[PDB]
């Protein structure tokens, strides 16, 4: 990522989390990645299951 | 049988979207709160102890030997130490709120949130009133009520500096210092218009609250009345709290105190309802039932 | 015209015996108008 | 439950593994969606509303599974089973806001939009009775956007002739008629003979919540009964459940848009 102090930056994304949809072609180039993440308190009120 | 009017419950403690006269709550400004939240006054007076379990004990001197003068030669008759033990134990406070799915998406989406300081502040007042006045179903076989009334510590009449200094007196006459006063807001009026008619100096800080310079603790309860003054010295009050308050939200689970309009018990997954649960322990204990006195009026 | 909503009762709550049925209670609030 | 013949249930909609007779469905094959899933034609033809709140009400079911038909007979079930819930939904949310059938809560439909306006052509399917049933429509400025049709009268359709040009005023490979397309109800209460058009334009829904799914194993079944009347506990008797529940919101802008066809 093109970071906002204007670096080119470097990071490792969890396995967990992260994949990648590839064209269908012999070639398969990578056509969409996508990450999702459960975004909670700690405090763990209630519904857990927003990503 | 597609009953699609909204199901009524007994008690009425369910919150609800939908009004059964069909009036649905959209656009709901959520409430402000006025008052101050009120803070135990056991646990601001009285001496914390750490309690693992739900029960704890204390042992004490209660015995030191004697001494012989003997002459020379004489034979040292012996002497004996001894000690006595008190205990104590927990009691559990709770409460459910239930609420429907359909409420808590579009009316109140904060609602669990914004109750928490409400039961926190139910808590302690529940409390206060346990273990001060003997109110409110003490589960404990102690309170500072109780103790007073098997010391029948109690001064008869009105507030004067000459019952207030009798009230302190009282408790020196077990050898004990008064460390504190327990008073109702509504009586501050009549400790500020006392003054001593021979240094002409008033005994009450209308300023600092302050009362024969002792600090003044204010009860929000209705059992105390206008006219009473509790004083104690409170480092014979002791408190703990094995677990502190627990809250949790369950989806799925019963609750058969509330009855659904048939009469069946209000089922949580079924019904598409979400329910809060609150719970707190906590232990009392009056270590000398002679450390507090109580002026009442005649 | 202005309206203000506040918090009206505040939610009770019980001494229970263990494993006894908690009991439930309910906040409730009050709107005003000027 | 110590009950060693299969459980009856009252209703029997738990799914067992066991059958009343005996029988075992070891090693059972999964089954084949031998038909198309349905859509909503309501959602299909209708126009969208941003919503939250609102008039909406809930659709919702309960699918109780044995949690041996779970291990042993169809493991993946409940996620096979998804899509023919949505399918549910969808023809209960069309049922009620076109033919007013099922228990629809909401007072707005287009049947009782037709009855109200009387807007209702007797007679047989010939290209005269086609031009008015679209004209009972553009008498008021507005125009059919759609047909809505039983599927099996595609046979009275290909019998018309257009006398002016002589061709077939029904394109039996597009499905489309005059030119407007036609969308087929699979739907019980839809007659044969009968045909219904609109400006669907006019016709709003919104939807404030999308399908709910939660999968529970401890709750109570309230209404299922064991055999002694007692209800079902998940957990006390080794069973799972799903719960499906959603919002939807219907509204008609102009109930003169509606017009019916139906055998004299």
């Amino acid at each position: 990522i093109r970071n906002q102090d204007d670096e080119t930056r470097l990071y490792k994304s969890d396995a967990m989390s992260t994949f990648i949809i590839y064209d269908n072609t012999v070639e398969r180039n990578s056509i969409a990645g996508v990450r999702y993440l459960r975004t909670k308190p700690i405090d763990k009120t209630d519904e857990d299951e927003v990503f | 049988s597609n009953n699609v009017k909204p199901q009524v419950f007994n008690p009425d403690n369910v919150m609800m979207h939908e009004k059964k006269d069909g009036t649905l709550m959209n656009e709901f400004t959520t409430p402000i709160l006025q008052e101050v939240m009120e803070n135990s006054k056991i646990m601001q007076l009285g001496k914390y102890e750490p309690m693992e379990g739900t029960e704890k004990k204390f042992t004490f001197w209660a015995d030191k030997p004697g001494a012989y003068w003997v002459g020379e030669g004489q034979k040292i008759e012996t002497s004996k130490a001894t000690w006595v033990n008190a205990t104590m134990r927990a009691f559990k406070l709770g409460v459910i709120l239930p609420v429907t799915k359909e409420f808590l998406n579009y009316t109140y989406s904060q609602f669990f949130e914004e109750m928490k300081p409400m039961i926190a502040e139910a808590f302690y007042k529940k409390f206060d009133e346990a273990g001060i006045l003997n109110q409110g179903n003490n589960p404990f076989g102690k309170s500072i009520a109780q103790s007073i009334e098997k010391t029948n510590k109690v001064i008869k009449g009105d507030f004067t500096q000459d019952n207030i200094i009798d009230l302190e007196a009282l408790l020196e006459d077990d050898e004990l210092e008064a460390n504190a006063f327990i008073s109702k807001t509504q009586n501050r009026s009549l400790l500020r218009k006392i003054v001593d008619p021979e240094t002409k100096e008033r005994i009450y800080d209308r300023n600092s609250d302050s009362l024969d310079g002792l600090p003044v603790v204010n009860l929000k309860s209705s059992n105390l009345k206008r006219g009473e003054l509790i004083t104690g010295d409170f480092d014979k009050l002791i408190y703990g709290i094995p677990q502190l308050i627990e809250y949790k939200i369950d989806e799925t689970a019963q609750l058969s105190t509330v009855k659904n309009e048939d009469g069946t018990p209000v089922n949580l997954f079924e019904q598409d309802m979400v329910a809060l649960r609150a719970t707190m322990h906590v232990a009392l204990h009056i270590a000398d039932d002679k450390a507090f006195a109580k002026l009442v009026p005649a």
